[PDB]
RNA sequence: CCAAGCGUUCAUAGCGACGUCGCUUUUUGAUCCUUCGAUGUCGGCUCUUCCUAUCAUUGUGAAGCAGAAUUCACCAAGCGUUGGAUUGUUCACCCACUAAUAGGGAACGUGAGCUGGGUUUAGACCGUCGUGAGACAGGUUAGUUUUACCCUACUGAUGAU
RNA sequence: CGAUGCCGACGCUCAUCAGACCCCAGAAAAGGUGUUGGUUGAUAUAGACAGCAGGAUGGUGGCCAUGGAAGUCGGAAUCC
């Protein structure tokens, strides 16, 4: 079906990401404020949800 | 107050009035940043009310005279323990100038918490100035200059008299 | 609080060769030769050392802002002595569950064109940018292997053929489809 | 009798602000090259600040409100207009001393021009900042002939190039000739030079 | 805004008690400032433009987004948002289609533009109230809707400099 | 639009909604690794902050309370 190696590459662009709870932002893993001038560079941020 | 034109530095001594009880009263000096020795003895009577049980009426003011600088060709490092006010609380700070008059540098500090902080002339309380050796000072706006070879060009010297040669042939120019 | 001196230092290597027209750092060496007009960041560029051993930059009285355009210059110049000494090699791989993408090269490497995407009828064609060399490697299944001088231009051209090929209006988790880079590195080793 | 302004590397309220008072002084102004002006503050934020005037006509019937003239030459005019009483006959006399223009037409081409370090942007300018070139804002606000005043400009750069060169070419004539003639101009030169003029 | 809980688990996918901070003037009030030598007072029909607090469409971010369907959010008001049964209705309600059948403003847009069904003169009926004349945001039925040729605006038509 | 066309002083501030002067004609809670200045408290050549490994277990799968929760769903415990 796919390599989990090749899985690596696309999850590291496509998953794995933080989002900003204010703007919907997609941000860096290593992300603690948002770069959107539209929420005010908040500190509130969360992980991407994992699928299933 | 208002910190018109240059402060000067004055020295102020006072006391309460003679009475039956306290034959003499202690004198009380004090070191008054102010335009004129008129401001200088209301900060006086301004102080010494916030301090001491004493009034202007109640006292009196023993000698209000302008204290010098003791070598106004050094330059040196003052260091302002201030105490002011904000929109929202009371606070005290403390600022280091290079200067080299200690009036100049309590002027100086008078138009930085001015510019950083919005505060007005009242609002502030300088409560005590110091000369610090170069070797004690702390803020790094300050400590830049403790160099023996120090050494920086001016690297972009806008023309100013834009007004003279108001009409030109020449652009002007900016490296020198 | 101004500063009133910050500075850095590129070393450059006695196979290069360096000159400066001023905030105009043009770099010759075994590759090509490379430009990168600077006349927007207001620094200092000396070429000094005999021979030109190093670049040193210089930012006087800056503020917190503009001593950051300091470290950066360092960088873009060692990333032209990088691309003019080694090379750019965007090595990038090719990841589908089930159509196969098939890409093709065109032009001698200044064109990709990509077929059947996601079973796609749609054949994403992308014009390189100029001085980007892309060609299908070996030894790896489905790659590209994208080679230059300027770093700009192979990332770029790198960050264009990624960006075609995008999943749309479905699960971007789910549906792991594209040309990713896989590995950075430089055409001839060191 | 006549002011000849460049209008490159100068800013546009400075520049209006400074020619709508020789203008009232009875003073004949020309401003030319009006697409080398350039306005501070980024360019979008310009754009926006034009686009936000395109959008103010009357609702009623577009055709009296506010008029957007597209070219450099004429959002020059038009912001000069807004520093003058034009709408007495002094103001209206005003505006007719000035005398605006794209690129520079062949009365001007060949005029030592003036330049009012008061206005420029290396002057009035950190250098720090962005700023938005009025050209280039009017082609994306609505201005056609901009690629045609630039091979205009560039067609007249190359003319002038060569009178520049004929130009050096009868100054070093003229300083060879100061070496070979300074044998019997040596009393005329000494007396040019205890006053400060030759020195 | 904070976050106790809801959400198999998990405060913040989507919600959210207890509190608390604001925006608007398309709800009703409060006030009585202008108009009583009169500013024609409900709807509907027709017609234009504008708002965005976005139902749909374009381009996108997020899910408890496998797909399909569907929620949350962003730039966005360009372009659409219908045909009918009942009621004078506004509102409401249902049928049918549709991509969607979003909310609004403009003197609660618009009577020298119409209509005049309602409201709201004088005629009469019924109910309740009053000894009575008479009363009823209680029902019922019948009931005159005037003028532009002026100035502007707009639409076209001559011409003027 | 009369008067700074002073070689005025010192700083702060970039706004893809900047800001601009009693009454006054327009905004708050809450936020920001935007930037500037302060306060308190830590550790730093007995070598820090970053950055690139190992190792987190014996008791113990602790007792507890549950259908079972074993360093992780609850609670007092919280010692070698
Ligand atoms: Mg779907
Ligand atoms: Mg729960
Ligand atoms: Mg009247
Ligand atoms: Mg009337
Ligand atoms: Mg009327
Ligand atoms: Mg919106
Ligand atoms: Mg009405
Ligand atoms: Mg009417
Ligand atoms: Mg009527
Ligand atoms: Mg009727
Ligand atoms: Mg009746
Ligand atoms: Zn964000």
């Amino acid at each position: 079906i796919i390599e989990p190696s090749l899985r690596q590459l696309a999850q590291k662009y496509n998953c794995d990401k933080m989002i900003c709870r204010k703007c919907y932002a997609r941000l860096h893993p290593r992300a603690v404020n948002c770069r959107k001038k539209k929420c005010g560079h908040t500190n509130n941020l969360r992980p991407k949800k994992k699928v299933k | 107050m208002k910190a018109s034109g240059t402060l000067r530095e004055y020295k102020v001594v006072g006391r309460c009035l003679p009475t039956p009880k306290c034959r003499t009263p202690p004198l009380y000096r004090m070191r008054i940043f102010a335009p004129n020795h008129v401001v200088a003895k209301s900060r006086f009577w301004y102080f010494v009310s916030q301090l001491k049980k004493m009034k202007k009426s109640s006292g009196e003011i023993v000698y209000c005279g302008q204290v010098f600088e003791k070598s106004p060709l050094r330059v040196k490092n003052f260091g302002i323990w201030l105490r002011y006010d904000s929109r929202s609380g009371t606070h005290n700070m403390y600022r280091e100038y290079r200067d080299l008059t200690t009036a100049g540098a309590v002027t100086q500090c008078y138009r930085d918490m001015g510019a950083r902080h919005r505060a007005r002339a009242h609002s502030i309380q300088i409560m005590k100035v110091e000369e610090i050796a170069a070797s004690k000072c702390r803020r790094p706006a300050v400590k830049q200059f403790h160099d023996s070879k120090i050494k920086f060009p001016l690297p972009h010297r806008v023309l100013r008299r834009q007004h003279k040669p108001r009409f030109t042939t020449k652009r002007p120019n900016t490296f020198f | 609080m101004k500063t009133i001196l910050s500075n850095q230092t590129v070393d450059i290597p006695e196979n290069v060769d360096i000159s400066l027209k001023g905030r105009t750092v043009i770099v010759k060496g075994p590759r090509g030769t490379l430009r990168r007009d600077f006349n927007h960041i207001n620094v200092e560029l000396s070429l000094l050392g005999k021979k030109k051993k190093r670049l040193r930059v210089d930012k006087w009285w800056g503020n917190r802002k503009e001593l950051a355009t300091v470290r950066t210059i360092c960088s873009h110049v060692q990333n032209m002595i990088k691309g003019v000494t080694l090379g750019f090699r965007y090595k990038m791989r090719s990841v589908y569950a089930h159509f196969p993408i098939n890409v093709v090269i065109q032009e001698n490497g200044s064109l990709v064109e990509i077929r059947n995407f996601l079973g796609e009828k749609y054949i994403r064609r992308v014009r390189m940018r100029p001085g980007v060399a892309c060609s299908v490697s070996q030894a790896q299944k489905d790659e590209l292997v994208l080679e230059g001088n300027d770093i700009e231009l192979v990332s770029n051209s790198a960050a264009l053929i990624q960006q075609a090929t995008t999943v749309k209006n479905k699960d971007i988790r789910k549906f792991l489809d594209g040309i990713y880079v896989s590995e950075k590195g430089t055409v001839q080793q060191a | 009798q006549v002011l000849v302004l460049d209008g490159r590397g100068h800013l546009l309220g400075r520049l209006a602000a400074i020619v709508a008072k020789q203008v009232l002084l009875g003073r004949k102004v020309v401003v030319v090259r009006c697409e080398g002006i350039n306005i501070s503050g980024n360019f979008y934020r310009n754009k926006l600040k034009y686009l936000a005037f395109l959008r103010k006509r009357m609702n009623t019937n577009p055709s009296r409100g506010p008029y957007h003239f597209r070219a450099p030459s004429r959002i020059f005019w038009r912001t000069v207009r807004g520093m003058l009483p034009h709408k007495t006959k002094r103001g209206q006399a005003a505006l007719d001393r000035l005398k605006v223009f794209d690129g520079i037409p062949p009365p001007y081409d060949k005029k030592k021009r003036m330049v009012v370090p008061a206005a420029l942007k290396v002057v009035r300018l950190k250098p720090t900042r962005k700023f938005a070139y009025l050209g280039r804002l009017a082609h994306e606000v609505g201005w056609k002939y901009q690629a045609v005043t630039a091979t205009l400009e560039e067609k007249r750069k190359e003319k002038a190039k060569i009178h520049y060169r004929k130009k050096k070419q009868l100054m070093r004539l003229r300083k060879q000739a100061e070496k070979n003639v300074e044998k019997k101009i040596s009393k005329f030169t000494d007396v040019l030079k205890t006053h400060g003029l030759l020195v």
